[PDB]
């Protein structure tokens, strides 16, 4: 048989209409739930809402909820990229004034789960 | 209509209930909701109450919305349409009819994307344990999806066998137009009586279904809806009460 799908604790997200929805858990194969995800997070389609799958694999998507790190103004640096969104997992060059640079000798920035890393600053 | 007064006037005891309903899912903590119809305009607020009591029971009450973020000492708009909301006597649902979003791909970009989300579902919920205990009663009220508020709901719940089972009629979509399967009543984290189900299309799952008891008497039902179609995912807001 096919297992049933018990609450889904979606990571930096969650369920809408948690309270009516909690009491019928777990679900068959084939159920779907809108879900939200917190601030500074995404769903997969690039917005803050999606829907949740259970499949015979779990739930669907594995990963609700993706950290979206937007590129900051660089106050010594070339802004060609400010505003731009990047998620979870995508690299970018840092490109600063001449006299200026990143924490230490680094050139790119990585989206992480908590954010950019290293910060975009020269110097 | 009152769309003004529900923005400007404060709250009186003796307006036509559901007086009160506080906005929590439709306002998050950090952002601010800033509502205009009318000549009117006030900003919200979560945890902030909406003078329901001014509006029409029974009917939708449109808004012009503007989702709000602090940025810099300033109000930035990070998602604008249409604010929909249907008030009853013991409950009251909000509705986003979004138009404008910020682009997926820059902040200070804004893009035309049309979507359709249940904020809030509140009022005074109907205890679990203090449901009737026996008899039949028949709901009848709206439902109502993207562009559409003709829609007729029509549900019955058995109190003896803590059962509720319902149907849509009449929306422009006919794939809109769903079976809610039959589903038991079960108490809350807070113990509120709710009903969540499957929603059926031609006999054929489409969706799921969840449906909130409403007054001292459980006079209503408020709740939503989502169901799949040809062309995607559609959500419906759902409310009703007894005769």
């Amino acid at each position: 048989t096919l297992k049933p799908c018990d609450y889904p604790d979606i990571k930096h997200g969650g369920l809408y209409h948690e309270n009516m929805r909690r009491p019928y858990f777990p679900v068959a194969v084939g159920k779907y739930y809108s879900y939200y995800c917190d601030e500074h997070f995404e769903t997969p389609s690039g917005s803050y809402w999606d829907h949740i799958h259970c499949t015979q694999d779990g739930w669907s998507p594995a990963v609700p909820c993706l950290r979206k790190c937007y590129f900051p103004y660089l106050e010594n640096g070339y802004n060609q990229n400010h505003g731009r969104k990047f998620v979870q997992g995508k690299s970018i060059d840092v490109a600063c004034h001449p006299g200026y640079a990143l924490p230490k000798a680094q050139t790119t920035v990585t989206c992480m789960e908590n954010g950019w890393s290293p910060t975009p600053r020269c110097i | 209509a009152g769309l003004a007064d529900a923005l400007t006037a404060p709250l009186d005891h003796k307006d036509k209930g559901l007086q009160s309903l506080t906005l929590d899912q439709s306002v998050a903590k950090n952002e601010k909701l800033k509502l205009a119809a009318q000549g009117a305009e006030k900003t919200y607020g979560n945890g902030d109450s909406l003078n329901t009591g001014k509006l029409k029971n029974d009917k939708v009450s449109r808004f012009d919305f503007i989702r709000q973020i602090e940025v810099d000492g300033q109000l930035i708009t990070l998602e604008s349409g249409e604010f929909q909301v249907y008030k009853q006597s013991h409950s009251a649902l909000t509705a986003f009819q979004t138009e404008q979003i910020q682009d997926s791909e820059h902040s200070g970009k804004m893009v035309a994307k049309r979507q359709f989300r249940i904020g809030d579902i509140a009022g005074e919920h109907t205890s679990f344990d203090k449901l009737p205990e026996g008899g039949r009663a028949t709901y009848r009220g709206t439902a109502f999806g993207s562009d559409d508020a003709g829609g007729k709901l029509t549900y019955t719940i058995d109190f003896a066998a803590k059962q509720g089972n319902g149907k849509i009629e009449h929306l422009k979509s006919p794939e809109l137009n769903v079976d809610l399967a039959a589903a038991d009543i079960k108490p809350d984290g807070k113990r509120h009586a709710v009903i969540s189900g499957s929603v059926l299309y031609n006999q054929a799952e489409k969706g799921s279904y969840s449906l909130g008891i409403f007054g001292g008497k459980a006079q209503e039902v408020a709740g939503s809806a989502e169901v799949k179609t040809v062309n995607g995912i559609r959500h419906i807001g759902l409310a009703a009460k007894q005769e």
